Order: C-alpha cells, then structure tokens, then sequence
C-alpha cells in the first residue's frame, strides 16, 4: 500500500504570513497519463472532510484564492499565502492512484496570537437540577492564550479534589483563542451545607489570580 | 457523410484538425461531412475526441485518430486514450482499432498503424471470395458466401475469415473484417 | 442541491451486527461511485472502500475484507455499508463520498456526507438533561448532563446566535457523557440524535 507522510505534526503561524504543509509517498503518484492523483482535505473540528486541492495543484470550487498547489512525484506541499484565523484545523492529504486509497498523517495548523487573558464566568446550579438531586457547580474560562490554564476550586475556602470535570476547546475560528470550562459535581446533600464557592484561575495573563466567587 | 455510429453514449464527437473543431451532437440533422469532397483513394486522418456531459461538465470518453476511406459512395477509429470506468476510474492510454463506417449504399485495405494494405477481391452474381494481403501479418482469405437485402434493403455480403469474421456492402452502380490470430484479435477493413 | 444525508448516530451491542445507510440526492446517482472514510476518535482516517452502482463491483481495504460489506440501491438513490461482529475498536465515526467514475472532473470527494457516529458498547441510549446555566457583556451556560451515547447538537435561537458561543467536549463520567456551552428570548436548543430527543430551554431570571 501506498504511505502517505506528513512529517509535520502541526505547524504554527501568526496571521497574515505564509504557510507550508507538505507531504511525502512512498511511491511517485504520477501516472503514465501524467496526471498526478493527489487530494489535498482541511477537517475542521467536527465537521466532514472538505477537498481543498485536486490534481496536486488545481484548486478546487469554492476554496479560496489563498491556497495554493504544488508537487512532484514523492514530494508534495499545500501553501497558504496569508493565513486567516478560518485556516485552523488539520490538513490531510490523500493518494487516489493506487487502490487502496491511503490518507496522510494530517498537520494542525496553530495560529500565534497576541496573548489575551481569561473571562470568569461562574454559575450557580440550577433550580431544575437541585430539585432532581444533583449539584453541579460550572466555571468557564472563556477567550484566552495559551491553552496552558489550571483550575482550582474553594468550597467554603477549602480546596476540592473530588468531581472536578474539566474540558478544553480547540483554537476559535475567529479569535484564534481558547477556552476551558470546569465543573464541580455534587450533590444537592452537600451542596447545601456549604455558603461560599469559589472558582479561580491561574495564567500567565496577570501575576494576581482571577478568582470569582458567590454566595447564597 | 453522417456517422452516427461513431458517436458513444449519445455524446460528442469533435474532430479537430489544421486548426479546426467541427463537433458533431448526435440527435441533430445537421451534422454531416465530406460525401467523398476529400481526396480519393486514400486515407484522412483527423483527431477525435468523444465527449458527454454529466450534471453539467464534458467528460472526455476516448479520444485519438479517426481515418476515412473516400471513394464514389469507411471509418476507423484508432483510440489511443479510453477510460476505464469499471476498474480504475483512470483515462488510461489503451490502443484499440475499430470501425464505424457507412455510405450510400445500393438496394436489391487498411489495418492497425498499417495503412498500405490492398483488398483484391471479386463476386460474381451467382445467386464473394477475396485475397487480402501487403500487411504485417503473414499469409488473410474472404470466405465466399450468398447475399441478401437481410432487412438493411441492401445487398451484403457477410463473409467469414481464414475461425473469424467478415462484412462487406455493396454501394454505387466497404467493408470491416475481423480476424483471430494468436498475438491478438487483429480489425482489418475492406475498400 | 447535492445533498448526502446520513444517520446521525448509531448505538448497538458488541458482536452484533449493523447497515449504515447513505442517501442521495440532486446528481446522477449512477454516475457516481461511492467511498466509505472511518475516522476513529482521536486520529486517522481510513479508506475502506467504494462501490460503484452502476457496475456492481466493490474495492474494498484488505483491512476491511470481512468486516465491511457495502450495498447499493439505485432506485432508492441510497448505499449501504453493514459492519459484523463488532468489537469495541469499530467505534467510530463513518462517512460516505461520491466519486465520478470518469477522470477529468471536480466531482470526487468534493461532497461528504455529514458522519454517523457509530457508537458499540454493552450500555443503554439515555436522553440528555437540559438544565439553563444563569447569572456590557452577558455569559449565559446550557449544562447538557447524563446522556449517552455521543452525540449532542447544541443551538442557540435555533443558529441565529452562532458569534460568541463555546461549546466544549463532552467527558466520560459514570458511563455517560456531559458538555456544557456558552454565549456571550435567548433559547438553548439540544439534540441528542441516539434517543431521538430535541430540547429546547429558554434563559430567563
């Protein structure tokens, strides 16, 4: 079978440069009719995969003027003129010469941004869920660079290591940011025997922490 | 002059040469051609290329050399590129020789890249035997056979080979035979 | 239009046996061969095979010989894909992707259908539970809590509020999934495709 590699892993960039994704075969997908059978996808964070590149150079319809072809036989490589924060996701390219038809690795593209700081937001648990009996206590760490953030809660000013569920998105189409959101499980037994939460986090964004807290 | 046998899948069929395309659409009167208007007594050679559409894009078929035979009242079709649709969903560069040829025909010589052959043949109206030979392959017969209208309402021939196959009408006041050998299955025609 | 609609989800028990459909519309259905993609949570994507409608003939992954079987219906406009004996590592999401059967087009992999998450495990489809997270700039949070299996579709104002959201991953917990979303007369709408359940909560005081 035909192997296609993207020695690159993932690749960053800050927005308004140039990019390079490239990609290697093991065997030269040049045909004897000249064509040569390569596809280049961008898959973006769930969503299916969208052909970007035909014929190892042609754009395909709709993909815009930004991205380019290149190639040769066992040499491949997918260029962004100047790359838009609506280019992040992970590039795959994909021999169709030979059956059976084989993917690349596939190379995430990170866009370098300015570094910006968390927005806490804190919530407290619903009417709904305390009458079903359940407490779940959810901090969201919206808009923030880099992904590099940690969580730490404070039930009635002590720390809490039991039920702490934390989730990480990818980079924004637009903002090129990230975000994280934290949530505390209890239940509505012991969620009643405490007054003071507090949920704070801790970046690179300022040396005193944000910490936003409520009371009932 | 109207071949509309040589056009597949109710397509195209642009002929193109000295800097000109004439494209013949099947389904229309109006496509027609030299009713002899090229020289006579040989072989003109135009390049084809047959040609759908398909949810709004032409999709080229096959495509390469299309020879004639000019005489008072036969086409070849040498493909040199077909696609394999079954198999490889590639336009691969597959050579193959047909014939998809008629005139105007009465009521009652070349080969594959070999283009100085001669047909010598004769018929005697009985109620068709011929030699065939100036070609690479060694040693080819027509068998002799009765003729009929056989629902054409014109008269044919439609001889054998020497275990093979063979047509020829008549016309005025052409032909296509098939032969088996043991390299390959070689189209001969007959003018 | 070329539209490719494919289930959203699919749950069954290990060992069993399952026919993913892909159906089409708005071009030649004939003309067209059909590529089935795995692409498995996590990385990779997988080529499996294509089958072609109008000749019947299946090319299929070496990988994939006794795991995949792929059917077509012509008239129907619809291919078939039925997976066997099914092991936890075939939980995955599945995709199908028209491919003309003639070179020379931009008519291959250039429509893919939108996934069918193909979830196999032991355990039972459970609805999600909605619950409104509430309080220049609002936050306003949607907890979708205790459903399984994945996925869940998420909405605001049913796709009018789309700039500003965030909707996180969801997390194993106790056999089932929870996410929770963001925004920054304001309605969260959720669907969980599994259990055939669409939810729609207002955010209020």
């Amino acid at each position: 079978d035909i192997v296609m590699t993207q020695a690159a892993p993932s690749v960053p960039v800050t927005p308004g440069e140039s990019v390079s994704i490239s990609c290697r075969s093991s065997k030269s997908l040049l045909h004897s009719n000249g064509n040569t059978y390569l596809f280049w996808f961008l898959q973006r964070p769930g969503q299916s995969p969208q052909l970007l590149i035909y014929r190892m150079s042609n754009l395909a319809s709709g993909v815009p003027d930004r991205f380019s072809g290149s190639g040769s036989g066992t040499s491949f490589t997918l260029r962004i003129s100047r790359v838009e924060a609506e280019d992040v996701g992970v590039y795959y390219c994909m021999q169709h010469l030979e059956y059976p038809y084989t993917f690349g690795g596939g190379t995430k593209l990170e866009i370098k941004r300015a570094d910006a700081a968390p927005t806490v937001s804190i919530f407290p648990p619903s009417s709904e869920q305390l009458t079903s009996g359940g407490a779940s206590v959810v901090c969201f760490l919206n808009n923030f660079y880099p992904k590099d953030i940690n969580v730490k809660w404070k039930i009635d000013g002590s720390e809490r290591q039991n039920g702490v569920l934390n989730s990480w998105t990818d980079q924004d189409s637009k903002d090129s940011t990230y975000s994280m959101s934290s949530t505390l499980t209890l239940t509505k037994d012991e969620y009643e025997r405490h007054n003071s939460y507090t949920c704070e986090a801790t970046h690179k964004t300022s040396t005193s922490p944000i910490v936003k807290s409520f009371n009932r | 002059l109207t071949l509309e046998d040589s056009i597949r899948q109710n397509g195209t069929l642009t002929l193109s040469a000295q800097g000109a395309e004439k494209t013949f659409k099947a389904g229309d009167k109006d496509n027609s051609l030299n009713t002899g208007k090229l020289k006579n007594d040989k072989i003109s050679r135009f390049d084809f290329v047959q040609k759908i559409e398909v949810d709004g894009q032409t999709i080229t078929l096959a495509s390469g050399e299309f020879q004639i035979y000019k005489q008072n009242h036969v086409v070849a079709l040498q493909i040199e590129k077909i696609q394999d649709s079954e198999h490889s969903g590639k336009l691969v560069n597959k050579r193959q020789f047909r014939i998809s040829g008629l005139g105007g025909e009465h009521t009652a010589a070349f080969s594959s890249d070999d283009p100085n052959g001669r047909l010598h043949y004769s018929i005697d109206f009985t109620k068709g035997y011929g030699r065939i030979e100036h070609l690479k392959t060694l040693e080819v017969e027509l068998a002799a056979a009765e003729l009929k209208a056989d629902e054409k309402s014109h008269a044919v021939i439609l001889g054998d080979t020497r275990k093979g196959s063979y047509h020829l009408a008549l016309f005025g006041d052409a032909g296509s035979a098939e032969v088996k050998t043991v390299n390959s299955i070689h189209h001969i025609g007959i003018a | 239009q070329v539209q490719m609609q494919q289930p959203g989800a699919e749950l069954v028990k290990p060992g069993a046996s399952v026919k993913l459909s892909c159906k089409a519309s708005g071009y030649t259905f004939i003309s067209y061969w059909m590529h089935w993609v795995k692409q498995r949570p996590g990385r990779g994507l997988e080529w499996i095979g294509r089958i072609a409608p109008d000749t019947g003939i299946i090319y299929y992954n070496e990988k994939f010989k006794n795991k995949a079987t792929l059917t077509v219906d012509t008239p129907s406009s619809t291919a078939y894909m039925q997976l066997n004996s099914l092991t936890s590592e075939d939980s995955a999401v599945y995709y199908c992707a028209r491919y003309l059967k003639y070179d020379g087009s931009t008519y291959r992999f250039d429509y893919w259908g939108q996934g069918t998450t193909l979830t196999v495990s032991s355990a039972k489809t459970t609805p999600p539970s909605v619950y409104p997270l509430a309080p220049s700039s609002v936050t306003l949070g949607c907890l979708v809590k205790g459903y399984f299996p994945e996925p869940v579709t998420v909405t605001w104002n049913s796709g009018s509020l789309s700039s500003g959201v965030h909707t996180f991953p969801a997390v194993l917990q106790s056999d089932l999934y929870t996410l929770s979303s963001s925004v920054t007369t304001v309605t969260c709408n959720v669907a969980h495709p599994a259990s055939s359940t669409k939810v729609d909560k207002k955010l209020v005081p």
